[PDB]
Parts: C-alpha cells; structure tokens; sequence
C-alpha cells in the first residue's frame, strides 16, 4: 500500500528449442541440482508447449512454486531472500545494501508469493528481460 | 517443511494476513487423527527388527538373481546384505517419520526427493524397494483406523517409486 | 498464475517498441487472469496498441 | 519453518533413531493440550488490532519525543511504518505460538531486524519498551475467561511470555 | 475463494502433486467443527429481524448527532434510517454465509474488500458499524462451543474495519 | 474454485435471501456423508499410479496401431505425454471428489481439452475410451468391501463415476 | 521528492539523456509562479496563531459530542484539545510547505502518506479534518492571485481526506 | 533438434548476426566426419536383422528370469518377446539415424527424451537395455575410423540409461 | 534521492518541526530571483555537451599516451567507447546538479558506488579526476563566455558550478 | 570471446549436458581450414610492411583533401599521418589475430566493437578506412585457398564499417 522508501542505487558495470527454453528458466531459478525429479511441474510443462501461459506468467508459478519456497524461502532470512530473489529474474545483485533492506519488510507482509508478483509488475524488470525472453544474467 | 500445521502457516503467510478460522479449522482437524496417528508409530517401532529382516528377504524371494549376480549394485555379497538392511531400515524410520508429523513432508524431504536420479546412476531397480514395502504394509499386524494410517504413507512411497 | 479462473483473452493490433529485440511479433493475444488485467491494460496502452477483443476463458 | 511436531523428527533423525516411547508419550500431551493451545490463538487474533493501538496509547505517550517534531515517529508515513510492523511482531508470534516452537519466528521476524534498526536510523530499544506492553495485554486477554469452560492454560501462558521476550531480545 | 476445503486444492494445485494426506487430514478435521458451525447459523437466522432492529437501534445509542445532523450519510430522515437496516443486515447475511463456509472466504470477498475505499468516499465512519457488531455477539444468545463460533467471525469484521 | 458448502452460497447470494433451514438440513447431510468422501478420496490417491498403467495398457492393447510406427503415441516422449496428463485426469478428478462438485473439474481438464486436442492432431476419441477403463477401476477399487466397517457409499460410487463421465464427454 | 524542479530532473534521468528544453520549460514555469507562492507562504505564516485557533475552535461548533464523549480518541479533556492544536497546526505546516516548494511533494509525503491506515486504527473520521481545512480556506484573508494559490494545496489536503 | 549445422544456426541466430566464419568452420567439420559416418550407417543397416536378434537373445542368456517370471512387464510368454525385437530394433533405428545427422538430436528427441519417467512406471529396468547395445558395439563389426564413430552413439546411449 | 535548494531547506526545517522564517524565504526569494541565470547556464552547456567531451579526449588521452597505446585500459575499441560513455555521464548528472541547484542529485550516480567498481574493474582511478578538470577548464569557459547576452555577475553559479566537478573529482580520486 | 572451439563450449555449457559428437565436431572442422588459415597468418605477416605503407599512402590517392584540410582529425600535418600508420597498422594487426583464431572474435572483440561510437565523436568518416581495406585485400599476393581465408576476414570487417 505505502510507497517504498526511497534507497540510492549504487553504480553497476551492468548498468529442441523449446526443451531448452525450459531448463534455461529452470536453470537459472533452481542451479541444475533442484530440478531433481520432484522439483519439475508436468502443468508448467504443458502449458509452454501448449503456449496459453506465458514466459513471464510460466516463472511467476517456478517463484511461487512450493518446491522453491521450502529450499529457499524457508530456510533463508527475509533479507538474505530479498538479495537471493534478485539473481535469478533481475540476474543483478543489488546495488545498494539499504535497498535490498527496505524490500525485505514488504516481502513480509506479502509473503514470498507477494514479492515475486511485485517484481513482474516492476518498471525495470519487464523492460529489461520482456515477457518472451527467459530471464538471464545482466 | 509439509505439515497441516505448516500448510495453514505458509498459507496464510503468502497473504499477508493474521490466522483466520480457516487456518485454525484446520490444525483443529489434525489432532483428531493425530492421536490414532501416534498409535501406528507404536506399532511400527516396537516391531521393527522383526519388520526389516522380514522384508529383506522377501525382497531376496521374489528376485533370486539379486543375491547370485556379481555386481556393485548387487546385495549378493555380504556388503550388499549389510546395505540391504541399512536401506531397508532407512525407510521404516522415514514412515514412522511422516506418521508423527502428520504430513508427507518428512517423506517428501528425506526419502523420494531426487529417488529418480539416484535409481538411474546405481542401476538400483525400483522394483526392489516397492516389493519390501507391500511386505511390510501386510505384515505390520496393525489393526483398526491405525491400520489405515500406515497403509497411506506406505502406498504412498509406491507411487513416488513408481 | 492468478489464484482464481478467471481469465480473458486479449487482442492487441500493432505494437510499437523496440521492433525487432522487444517486440518481435505484434497482433499476438496475451492471456492475463482477472487480477492482473487492470495492470495489463496499462501496460500494452504504454507501448501504444490498441486493444481488439477481450474474451474470456 | 519447525514445530513441536517436526523439531522432535529433526534431531531424531540426526541421530538415525526411531522414536522412543517418551517421546510419543511427550507428544500424547503435545495433542491432549492441543485444544487450549488453539483457544489461546484465536483469542489473541481476534483482538489484533484492539492490542496494537493501546499499545500505541503507551508506545508514544511514555517516549512523547519520537512522534514530536524530530523523532523517527514523527510524521505520517513514519507514524503508519510502526503500525505497519507493530503487528508483524504480532502476525509471527501468533504463528509461533500455532507451530508451537520459536523457529518460525527467528527465521523471517528476528533475523534481519537488528540491523535495520541502526541502518535506518530508529531507536532500537523504543521497540522493546512497547513489546513489553504488546505482553502485557496478550497475556491478559488470553488468561482472561469470558463465556469459555474452566481449564487451567498457565503452561502456554508463561512460554507464550516467552515469545514476546525473544522478540523484545534481539531488537534491544 | 477462501474455503479449508478449497484451501487444501490450491495448495496442493500450485505444487502440481496430487492430495497428499496433509491436505486431505483438514477435510477430516473440518467437519467436526461444521457440526457446530451449523448451529451457529440457525442460531443467527431464527433471531435474524431481533438482532437487526437490537443493532440500528444501539448505534442510534451511542452516536444521537446521527440522527439529526442534516446530512446525505447521516440517517437523519426516513431515508438513512431505511438504509440503515439494510447495511446492518447486510452484516449478518455475510456472517451467516461465513459460518456455514467454514472459511472467511465469504466474509472476504463480500464484506472487507475495499471497505477502506468506500467508507472514506462517503464519509461512513467505520466506529457505526464496529458499534452495531458489538451489539450483536453480545446479544445472539448464543451458547457452547456454538457461541464462540460466531464469536470469531463477528470479531473478524471488526479488525478489518479498524 | 467451488464446493458444495460454497456453491449453495453463491445461488443463495444471486437472489439475496437468508439460507432456508432444509437447506441446511441439506448441508447437514453433507457433513454427516462427509467422512465417506475422504475414505473414498484416500484410496483413489494411493493407488493412482497403479491405475495409470493399468488403465494404460488397455488404451494401448486395444488402439494398438497408437504406439505402433506413426500413431500419435509412437515415440517416446509421446507416450511419456499420454502418461503425464492421463494422471492430470485422475488429479482432478479427486479434486473434484474432494470439493464434491465437478466446477473444479471443468476449469482444467474441461475447458479447452477438446480445442488442443484437434489442433495437436491426436485423437480425441481415443482418450475417452480409455477413461472409461479409469472409471472401470476407480470405482472397482473405491467400492471394494475390504477393512474399515460396510457402509452405503452406493450414492458415492453414482456421483464419482459421473465425474468420469463429464471428463469423458468434453473429450470425446 | 515531487517538485517541478524535481520533475524535469526524474522524467529526464529515467531516459538517460541531458536535460532537453522540455525539461527547462518545467523549472521556467516555476519562477513566475514561485514569486506569487511565497506571497501565500506569508500570509500564512503571520497569521498562523490566529488561523490555528480559528480552526481548532471551529470543528468544536460543527461537532459538539467531540468535546462531550469520553473516550482516548476524543477531545473530551484537556489532552485531546492540546492534541486538537498539535494536530491542525501540523497542517498549516506543511501546507506552507508546498507552498514554498511549488510542488504537493512535501504535502505528498509528510502528510497524506498512509493517511487510510491512520485514521481507521485510532477511529479518528476524517470529516473533522476536513471541517477545519474548509475554515481556513474561507478566514486566511489573502487576496489576488496569492488566494489562488494556497486555495489549490488546501483543497488537495481535503480530496486525499475522502 | 541438434545437429553440427543446425548448432551454427541457433548460436548465430540468437546473437542476431550474419554467419560468421566461425559457424562456417563448424559446418565444414561435419562434411567432412561424415564421410566416414556414412560408412557407420551401412554397417549397421545391411546387417541390422543379424545385430537385432543377436542382441535380443543376448539379453535372455545374463537375465535369464525375464523369461521366467509371468508378468507383462517381463517377456515371459511370446508377446513379451514380440515387443522385444520391437524395442531393441527401435534402437538401432535410431542409432542410424544420429548416424548420417551427424549430431545426437534424433537420439536426444526419439529415445532418451523423458526415458526415466517411462522406465519406472512400467518398470523396465534400464539394465537390459544397456547390455544388448554391449552386445551390438562389440558385433556389428564394422572396422577403421567408422568402427569408432559407431561407437560413440551407443555409449551415448549407455550413459543416458544410467 | 533527490533534492533541491527549494526541497532541502524543507526537508531540515521538517526535523525541526517548525515554520519556515521569513529570513529562509528571503533566501529563497533571491534562489527564484538568481533562477533565471540557471536556466542559460544549463542550456549552454547542453547545447556544448557533445563538444566538451571529445575535447577533453583530446587531452584525457594525449597527456597520459599509454592508455590508449597497447595494453593500457583505453586501449581497444570497445573500451574506447567506454570511456566515452560515462564520459558524457558526468556531464549528464552534473547538468541535474546545476539544475536542481544542490548535489544530492550527483552523489547517487557519480559519488555512490563509483570509486568500488573502479577498483574492481583495473581502470585507473585518478585518471579519471585528471579529465574531469579538464572539463571543468572547459565547462566554466562556455558557460561564462556571454554572446548576444545581458550581462550580469555569474561568480556565484560559476564558483559554485565549479563546485560540482570538483565533488565528481574527489571521489573518483 | 567467439571461436569455434569455443562456440562448441559456451552451446554445450549452456545446456548442461557433456560435449556430444555434434559439438565435437566443429573443432574437427577448424584443423582442416586452420591448416590453410595460418598460411594466410604468413602471407599477412612476411609482407606487413609493405601493405600498410602500400594502404595508407593509396587513401591518401582517393581523398586527396584528408591531407590538406587543416583539423584535428584530418591528416594533415605530419601528426596525423604518424596516426595513420598506427590505425591501418592496428587493422592488420586484428586481421593477422582472426586468421590464427580461428572465427571472428577478436575482430568482433578488438576492432569492430563500438565502432559507430567512435566514428561519429572523433568525426573519422568510416569511408576512408573502407579504401584502405580493399587495397590490402587486392595487394597482398595471397593466392590459392588461403586467398580466400584472408578475404573473408577482410570483407567481415568492410560489412561492419558500413
Ligand atoms: C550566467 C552564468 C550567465 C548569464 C546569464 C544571464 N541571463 C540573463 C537573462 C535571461 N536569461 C533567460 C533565460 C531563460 N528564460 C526562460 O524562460 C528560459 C527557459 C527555461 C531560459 C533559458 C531569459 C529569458 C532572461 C531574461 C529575459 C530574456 O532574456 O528575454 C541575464 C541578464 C538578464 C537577467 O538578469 O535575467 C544574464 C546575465 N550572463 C552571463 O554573462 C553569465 C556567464
Ligand atoms: C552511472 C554511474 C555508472 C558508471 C560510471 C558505470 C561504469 C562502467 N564502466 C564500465 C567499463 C569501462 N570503463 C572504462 C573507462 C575508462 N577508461 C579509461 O581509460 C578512462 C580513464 C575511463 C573513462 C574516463 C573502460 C575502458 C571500460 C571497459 C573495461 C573492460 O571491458 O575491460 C562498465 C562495464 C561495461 C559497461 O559499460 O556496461 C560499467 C558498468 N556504470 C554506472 O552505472
Ligand atoms: C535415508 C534414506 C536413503 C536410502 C534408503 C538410500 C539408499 C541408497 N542405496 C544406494 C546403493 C545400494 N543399495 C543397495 C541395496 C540393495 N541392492 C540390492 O542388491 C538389494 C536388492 C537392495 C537392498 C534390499 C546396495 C547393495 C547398494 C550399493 C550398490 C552400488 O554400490 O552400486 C545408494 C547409492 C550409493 C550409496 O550412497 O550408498 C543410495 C543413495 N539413500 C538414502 O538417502
Ligand atoms: C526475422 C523476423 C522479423 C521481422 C522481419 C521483423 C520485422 C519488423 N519490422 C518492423 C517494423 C517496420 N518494418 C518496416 C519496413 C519497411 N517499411 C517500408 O516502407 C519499406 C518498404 C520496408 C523495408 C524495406 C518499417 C517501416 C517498420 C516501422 C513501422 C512503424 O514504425 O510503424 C517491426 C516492428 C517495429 C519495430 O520494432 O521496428 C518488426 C517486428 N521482426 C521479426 O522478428
Ligand atoms: C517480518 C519481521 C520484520 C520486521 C519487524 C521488519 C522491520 C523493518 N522496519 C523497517 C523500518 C521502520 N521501522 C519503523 C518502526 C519504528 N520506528 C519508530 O520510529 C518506532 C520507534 C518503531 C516502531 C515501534 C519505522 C517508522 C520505519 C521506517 C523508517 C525509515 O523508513 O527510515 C525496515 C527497513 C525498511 C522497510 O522495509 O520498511 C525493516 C526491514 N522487517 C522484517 O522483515
Ligand atoms: C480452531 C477452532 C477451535 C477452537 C477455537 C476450539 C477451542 C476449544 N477449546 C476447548 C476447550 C478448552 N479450552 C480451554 C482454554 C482455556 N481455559 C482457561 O481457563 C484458560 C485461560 C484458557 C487457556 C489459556 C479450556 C480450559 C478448555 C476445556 C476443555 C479442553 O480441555 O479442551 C474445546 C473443547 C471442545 C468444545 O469446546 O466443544 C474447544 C472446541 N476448538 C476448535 O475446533
Ligand atoms: C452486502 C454488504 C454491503 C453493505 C453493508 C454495504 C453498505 C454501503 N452503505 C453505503 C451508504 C450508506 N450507508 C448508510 C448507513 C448508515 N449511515 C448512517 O447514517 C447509519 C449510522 C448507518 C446505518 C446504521 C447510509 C445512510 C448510506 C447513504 C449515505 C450516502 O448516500 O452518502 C454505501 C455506499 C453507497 C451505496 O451503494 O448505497 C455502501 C457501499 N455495501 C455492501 O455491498
Ligand atoms: C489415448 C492415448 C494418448 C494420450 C494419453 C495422449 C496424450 C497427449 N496429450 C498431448 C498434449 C497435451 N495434453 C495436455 C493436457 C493438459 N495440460 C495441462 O496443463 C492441463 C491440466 C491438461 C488438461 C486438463 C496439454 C496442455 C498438451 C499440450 C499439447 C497439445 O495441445 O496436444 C499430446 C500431444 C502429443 C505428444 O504429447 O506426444 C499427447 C500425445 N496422446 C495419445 O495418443
Ligand atoms: C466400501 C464402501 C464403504 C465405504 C467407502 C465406507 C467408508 C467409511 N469410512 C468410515 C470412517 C472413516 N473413514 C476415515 C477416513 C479418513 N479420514 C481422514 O481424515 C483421512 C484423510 C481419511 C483416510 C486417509 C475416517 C477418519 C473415519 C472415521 C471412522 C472410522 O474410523 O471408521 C466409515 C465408518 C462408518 C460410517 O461412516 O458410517 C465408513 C462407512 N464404508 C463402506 O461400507
Ligand atoms: C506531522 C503530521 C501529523 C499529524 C497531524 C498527526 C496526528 C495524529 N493525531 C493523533 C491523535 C489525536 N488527534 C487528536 C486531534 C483531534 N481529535 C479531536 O478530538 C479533535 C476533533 C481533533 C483536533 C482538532 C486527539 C485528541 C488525539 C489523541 C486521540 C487518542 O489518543 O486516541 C495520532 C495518533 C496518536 C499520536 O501519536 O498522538 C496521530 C498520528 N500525526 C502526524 O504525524
Ligand atoms: C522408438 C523408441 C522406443 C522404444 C525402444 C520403446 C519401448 C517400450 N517398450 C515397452 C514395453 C515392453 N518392453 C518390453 C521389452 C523387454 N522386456 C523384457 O522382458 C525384455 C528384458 C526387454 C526386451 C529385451 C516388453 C516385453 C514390453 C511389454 C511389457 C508390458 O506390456 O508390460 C513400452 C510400454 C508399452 C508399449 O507401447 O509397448 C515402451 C514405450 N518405446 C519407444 O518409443
Ligand atoms: C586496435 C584497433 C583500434 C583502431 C584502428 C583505433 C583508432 C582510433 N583512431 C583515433 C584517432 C585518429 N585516427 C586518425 C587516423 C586518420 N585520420 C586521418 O586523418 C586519416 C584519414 C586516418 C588514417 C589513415 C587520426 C589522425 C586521429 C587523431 C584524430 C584526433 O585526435 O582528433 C581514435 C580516437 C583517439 C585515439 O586514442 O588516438 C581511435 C580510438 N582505435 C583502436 O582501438
């Protein structure tokens, strides 16, 4: 609801096809070890292959799949999750340490399926990648 | 970790909001099976040695080959047979595990979390641990709706094999 | 993606963008849920197409 | 995310043992008093946002410079930021008096908060001041019987103290 | 919408599994308090038109300049006064819906949502309705287990108007 | 996302009435069947993958030119994909056992099955005959007189075969 | 922080390019309407203590129960009447400080910022707010073009209340 | 799907370049590997009904109980054994078919894409298959540099069984 | 964050909770009085932006040679191009400071996190601070030249918009 | 930075999976045209001399005013046709790099990377360096296959000046 506290940004030097495309989502979010067997969603699967849901709405479900919140979410604090979050969709490591500090109370309120919903609807973050485009490294 | 204590949590964590009565309903729930829960750990604990040399060779029945081909992945040498029971018994602990969480968490995180990639590399055929498990579903001598409870998560480490 | 079914189609006609890195095929349909489709609107409108049909789903 | 439940599994199966018999005796009264536990939750919930202004009628009024000219409370989003998380500290301990055990609370509440506290400038120990008066009326309302049959929940009572106390711990 | 029952598919939806036994231990648990949810609900619909009159009657109490400033919101006339039962009564129609659901699902999408918006347009001050609410759980009459049933969802309306 | 407890809200909110008391009545009933409903539910989910193949085999003896060189279960990630959502049947179906109306059903596996199903070029008709063989062993499995206690679960069995029938209808 | 200064400044650096002159245009603007600004940051100020009390004692007549009801939220003792000028005189504040600033940022950001949240937990309706800022828009006595201008950022205060 | 050709592609394309000479150079390798590739599909093709039944009745000599034992997953009776030159023979199909692509694509698409999830629901054991392609390396008996181009496929395909 | 002259002598009158004096609105009086000459200062150096800069590298580079002779870190041409595209930045955030008049506005972009990548990179630190004065010999010369112009006193724009590159010097340096 | 060996690594990395035959062989590829690519490295390298002195004075030809007109970035005085030499001294350079490499990635990383940046700021029209180019690629007595690997490099770097 409020509007986030305004943090500097530190100065940043970034600032089979489709089988491919899969594991490149998966890869970046889940480092090639949590796919496993269990991690990996027949629905999301299908839905890329069938193509009614979307790139930017196929990681929105990985973000806010269980598997990922018990590996990350639960185990790590708020603010380390915060910092964690961004490497993978942003692909960026925050510039500022007060920044990735003043995220961390709203991902509480929210909850981790709260945060990951604000960064899609994000400026920066849809401009940067794009709904087609998987997320990758800046 | 998966619990019906945990899952009324994270649930009404990702909202943002308090502890409603639809996530106290259901920790309400819980505790009525959980006292008939706690009486099938009972009856898997104080008859587990007898529960894992009873499968471990019911296993060696059903699948002659296992004790005579000579292989790593092989329980035909003694130190097969000592991995036989280590194996064997790692899952009556896993079991009575998820039978006093409630849950199939402990389940899910210890035992059939990546089950797939490690059956592949050992060549350990997964029709060799659901063959001790319908063993030991049937012979646990457990009785009334605690019967029931065991039954589940035994079956349900079937279906997560297979 | 949106925690109840409630889903309608949209159709866009032209988008302008960065043509070909951002937006390498206009007239494509994007299928948002119920909660997110006000924000959607706004975001094709800020690329500049314009809307056709908005069906549901 | 731990319970009573599942943190008597974790060390269990760190030592690769099955469960004794005293600790499924331990746990025949974690569900006989399950019941109470549930009452004391429900009670606190429904009085959230009763507790969090009264504690703001002394929050302020003891410390009067913060929401003066000056301190860190003073103006409205500032003011609306310690109520914004005045109930966090209520929206954790509720769910770790649910769960039973403290671990749920340590992980997301307590972890990061005193760092924060000396990064944004606020004064750290003015939080625990009012904590204490969070339990203070917590305690009084859970203990408190209106049209509910007589039980006895004093052991609930004392450790749901002590969550507010390891909340007022690592802030201060 | 919010339900333990729905609460148990999205759950288990979102992960793309199958109900697990952690999801089908809340339906279990749900019904032993739908028992005695049910009989809150006959309890608030065959006292309906006393407690609707009992309400807008005590908020008149409370607040008498709502009764004579001269004002669209004020029910000052005939009119407010005609409105005035129906937003009170509308009141526990939801908690009513609320009971039998199980959840604050009902409560959620009908009542709450967006109550801050509307009540800051028309200037309806949220300390009317939490007066009439009051009214209400003390005077249902309301006994048992039942009594703290309707207890929790009344008293949920009240911190999501304050 | 509806129920039975909530669906007979939801008409009851379009004509903007008090609920009636057979209708509560009704849902009294609903709650006294209750316990029913998750015996059945329970042995469904443990032997689901043990229907799949059964079910399979069948759905492939019998259209045997499908795996067969150029049907449309030849190789083999097609028929790994005639594996991964004949479940999806079986996952919402007890869904919609779970909820005990089929409105949970029909969002997913109803919706636009029959439109992906033309396009891809697969047949259509071909999953429905083996839908049925499912139902043939769900309810055989369901309605077995083994353990628990012998009760009427005849109204069940009815109503759970009608909620293959609906997955069988939006296929074929 | 929201000004036209800042304006040019925002618009431009989220482009990465100089500042154009459509960036100029904004900052000009400000100049001659900067010097009609601080004709009502005056005006204002000299008659703070007279408006202050004009207002305090101006909501006491249109709601006389604030003055009667005992409650911590009320004005009934002394405590809340010294509340009561805290409170308007913190509005005259910061309406004298967009004024100076050109821009409803400080109005923006010190004031209505979360305002909902407010006034809902400690029940205080914002129609007595509302009732004050009315009588200082009407007994500032500033005339010209000047009246214009603080005529604007009191009638913002007053949308952002309902 | 996979190729030396297709490969210069993908990576030209995805950088939104011209070709390069650095995927002209890659292009230019295979022709000219494939020329002794060719070679390996000949080899294979004229004595495929020889390598079929020399590896299926090489099987049943080290597993001599899938013969045996009566169910469907195993070949006991003579349909069991009319899907075994079925699927042995579908292996040299497409151990041919990597052949003359050049790449693993058409062995990464038809064969081993999602083989996990098939092995253990119908509980093939992926050990049977890998000891026919031991027997088909070691008697196809083809010779020179296409004797080890051959091979590199079908230990390809070991290791995606294991 | 960004600030003003207008913003600033807000946001501390806030922390003191008080009225703004009338001795603070005479100050500003003669900020919007003083305002005009802001405005042409920065349009002429924006109009010179594109000038300035390869004008510095024409000694940026000149007096230390080895940079761009092999194996100096403005030796390729990317890395050329590099320096030329936070060159320009400089003189894209001291603009925003001359323009709000205070430089809290450069010490975010310029002043934050600057002298941390230019260590982790391997680019000369100082090498940088050596051109950004010659900007400034460059900047102050354009802005103070007056064509076609009334003249009036600009010391207190000028001194204070040498004041800018000297903070974009110090901590790159 | 691109190479065929190396674009064989960053498409096999990227997927995760081990190098297949397919990324094998593009590196076989490159041994065959790399035995005729550093014939053309000492074609370019025994006669530098003569080709950049050959180039530079054969601009000078087609734009006889670059000598003449007097500016900094004109080559005028003696300054300028010291960094004459240098530039068309560093194309050879980057040309010779290329040959040995392989691919285009150290013309794509030394020479071609932000070329467009440099050319508009420092005003050197792109059409001169273009002249030199192709005196070099007509002048360098290379003849056979390795004629043809230098003029590709060459022309790769004429398409990117235009
Ligand atoms: C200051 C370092 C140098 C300098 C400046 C200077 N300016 C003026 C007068 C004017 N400058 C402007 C500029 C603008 N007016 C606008 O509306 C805009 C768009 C935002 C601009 C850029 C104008 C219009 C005036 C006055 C009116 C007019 O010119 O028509 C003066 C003299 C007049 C005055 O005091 O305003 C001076 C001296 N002169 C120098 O020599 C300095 C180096
Ligand atoms: C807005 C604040 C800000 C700055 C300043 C910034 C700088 C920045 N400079 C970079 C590189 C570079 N910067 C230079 C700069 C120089 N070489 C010299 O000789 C000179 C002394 C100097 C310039 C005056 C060079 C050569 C590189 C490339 C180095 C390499 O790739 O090895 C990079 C990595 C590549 C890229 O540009 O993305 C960043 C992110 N980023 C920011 O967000
Ligand atoms: C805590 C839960 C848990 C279990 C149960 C588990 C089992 C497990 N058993 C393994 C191997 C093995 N498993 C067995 C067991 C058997 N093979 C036979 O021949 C018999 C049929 C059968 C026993 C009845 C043997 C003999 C090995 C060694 C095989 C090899 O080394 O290739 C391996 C791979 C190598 C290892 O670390 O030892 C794992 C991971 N791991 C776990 O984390
Ligand atoms: C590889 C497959 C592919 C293609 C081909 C492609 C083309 C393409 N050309 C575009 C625009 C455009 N394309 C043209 C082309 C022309 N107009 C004329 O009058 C000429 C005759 C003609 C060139 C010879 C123009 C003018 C635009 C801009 C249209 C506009 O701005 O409205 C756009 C969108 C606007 C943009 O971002 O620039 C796309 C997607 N995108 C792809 O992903
Ligand atoms: C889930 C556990 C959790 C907690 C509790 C938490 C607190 C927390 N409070 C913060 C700020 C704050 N905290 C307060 C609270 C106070 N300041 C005062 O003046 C009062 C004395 C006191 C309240 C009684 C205020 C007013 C801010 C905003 C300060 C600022 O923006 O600089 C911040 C940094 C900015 C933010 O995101 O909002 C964090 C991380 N974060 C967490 O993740
Ligand atoms: C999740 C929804 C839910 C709630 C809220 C719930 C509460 C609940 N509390 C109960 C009992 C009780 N609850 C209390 C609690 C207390 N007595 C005191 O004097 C103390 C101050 C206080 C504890 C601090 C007591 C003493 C009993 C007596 C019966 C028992 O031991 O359960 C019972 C027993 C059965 C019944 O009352 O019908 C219920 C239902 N049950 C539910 O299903
Ligand atoms: C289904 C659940 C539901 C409720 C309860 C509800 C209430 C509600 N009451 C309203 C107005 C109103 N509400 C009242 C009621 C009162 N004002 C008084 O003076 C008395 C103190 C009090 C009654 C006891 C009155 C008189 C109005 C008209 C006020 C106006 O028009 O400004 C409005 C705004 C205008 C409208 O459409 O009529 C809503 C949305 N809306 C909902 O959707
Ligand atoms: C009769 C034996 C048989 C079966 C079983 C069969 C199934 C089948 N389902 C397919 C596709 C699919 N099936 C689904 C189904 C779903 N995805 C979801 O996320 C939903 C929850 C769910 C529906 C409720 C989807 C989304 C596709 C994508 C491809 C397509 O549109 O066909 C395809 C396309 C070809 C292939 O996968 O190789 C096959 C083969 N084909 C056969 O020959
Ligand atoms: C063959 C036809 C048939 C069925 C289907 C059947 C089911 C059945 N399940 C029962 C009980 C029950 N069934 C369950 C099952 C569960 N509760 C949970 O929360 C778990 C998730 C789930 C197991 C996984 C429970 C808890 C009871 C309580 C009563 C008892 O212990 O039997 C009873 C007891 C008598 C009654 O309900 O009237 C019946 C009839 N009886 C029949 O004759
Ligand atoms: C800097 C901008 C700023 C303002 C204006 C502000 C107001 C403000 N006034 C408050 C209470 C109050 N506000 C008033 C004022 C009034 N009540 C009445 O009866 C009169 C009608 C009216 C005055 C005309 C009173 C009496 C209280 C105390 C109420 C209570 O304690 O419950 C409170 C909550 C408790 C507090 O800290 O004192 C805030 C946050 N806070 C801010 O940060
Ligand atoms: C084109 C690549 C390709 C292959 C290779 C393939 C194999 C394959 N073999 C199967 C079954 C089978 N596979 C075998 C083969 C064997 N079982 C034994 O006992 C022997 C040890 C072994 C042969 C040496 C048998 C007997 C069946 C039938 C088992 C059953 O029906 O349960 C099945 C499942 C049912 C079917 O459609 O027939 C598949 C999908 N599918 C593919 O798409
Ligand atoms: C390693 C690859 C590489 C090349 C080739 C390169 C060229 C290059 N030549 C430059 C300037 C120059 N380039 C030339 C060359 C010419 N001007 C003329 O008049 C003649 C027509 C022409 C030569 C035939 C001259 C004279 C300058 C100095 C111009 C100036 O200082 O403004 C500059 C800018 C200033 C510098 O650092 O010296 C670059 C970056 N840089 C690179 O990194």
């Amino acid at each position: 609801s409020i509007p986030l506290l305004e943090y500097a940004p530190s100065s940043q030097n970034q600032r089979a096809d489709v089988d491919a495309i899969i594991w490149a989502g998966y890869r970046q979010i889940f480092s090639e070890h949590l796919i496993i067997k269990s991690n990996r969603q027949s629905f999301l699967e299908s839905q890329l292959r069938n193509r009614a849901i979307n790139v930017r709405d196929f990681i929105r479900g990985l973000g806010k799949s269980e598997v990922y919140r018990t590996q990350v979410a639960d185990l790590n604090s708020n603010y380390r999750l915060v910092d964690i979050t961004l490497k993978r969709f942003l692909g960026r490591a925050a510039y500022n340490q007060d920044e990735e500090i003043a995220w961390s109370i709203v991902i509480g309120s929210q909850g981790l399926h709260g945060f990951i919903d604000a960064l899609l609807d994000s400026d920066e973050y849809r401009e940067n990648f794009g709904d087609d485009i998987v997320p990758y490294q800046r | 970790v998966k619990t019906p204590i945990t899952e009324a949590i994270a649930a009404a964590d990702t909202q943002g909001r308090f502890l409603g009565n639809t996530e106290l309903q259901s920790a309400r729930g819980r505790y009525e099976r959980a006292a008939a829960s706690l009486e099938a750990a009972r009856g898997l604990t104080s008859n587990a040695q007898r529960l894992i040399d009873g499968a471990t060779q019911a296993v060696y029945q059903k699948f002659p080959y296992t004790t005579q081909t000579p292989g790593p992945q092989f329980a035909a040498d003694s130190r097969g047979k000592s991995k036989c029971a280590r194996d064997v018994g790692h899952y009556l602990r896993i079991i009575t595990y998820s039978l006093v969480a409630g849950g199939t968490g402990p389940l899910d995180e210890y035992l059939i979390a990546g089950l797939a990639e490690i059956n592949s590399t050992f060549d350990l055929s997964p029709s060799w641990y659901v063959e001790a498990l319908k063993h030991i579903k049937a012979n646990h001598g457990l009785s009334g709706q605690a019967a029931n409870e065991a039954n589940t998560y035994i079956d349900y480490a079937i279906n997560a094999l297979s | 993606v949106g925690e109840g079914d409630r889903v309608y189609r949209l159709e866009v006609t032209g988008i302008r963008s960065p043509g070909y890195p951002s937006v390498r095929r206009s007239s494509t349909v994007f299928i948002v849920p119920y909660e997110r489709l006000s924000d959607k609107i706004q975001q094709v409108h800020k690329q500049g197409g314009k809307i056709v049909s908005v069906t549901s789903a | 995310t731990l319970d009573v439940f599942t943190k008597v599994v974790s060390q269990a199966d760190s030592r690769g043992e099955f469960l004794s018999n005293e600790q499924l005796d331990a746990l025949a009264n974690v569900v006989k008093e399950g019941n109470k536990r549930l009452d004391v939750v429900n009670r606190i919930t429904s009085n959230a946002s009763a507790i969090v202004t009264n504690a703001a009628r002394a929050l302020f009024e003891e410390q009067p410079q913060l929401i003066a000219p000056g301190g860190n409370a003073y103006t409205n989003r500032r003011m609306a930021a310690c109520l914004r998380d005045m109930e966090i500290i209520l929206r954790y301990v509720t769910y770790a008096i649910l769960a039973g055990d403290a671990s749920v609370l340590d992980d997301r509440c307590l972890n990061g908060l005193r760092e924060t506290y000396q990064a944004l400038g606020t004064p750290g120990s003015s939080v625990a001041v009012g904590v204490q008066k969070m339990k203070d009326a917590a305690v009084g309302i859970a203990n408190d019987p209106n049209g509910i049959t007589k039980g006895d929940c004093s052991q609930l009572i004392s450790e749901v103290a002590s969550y507010f106390d390891r909340a007022a711990a690592a802030v201060g």
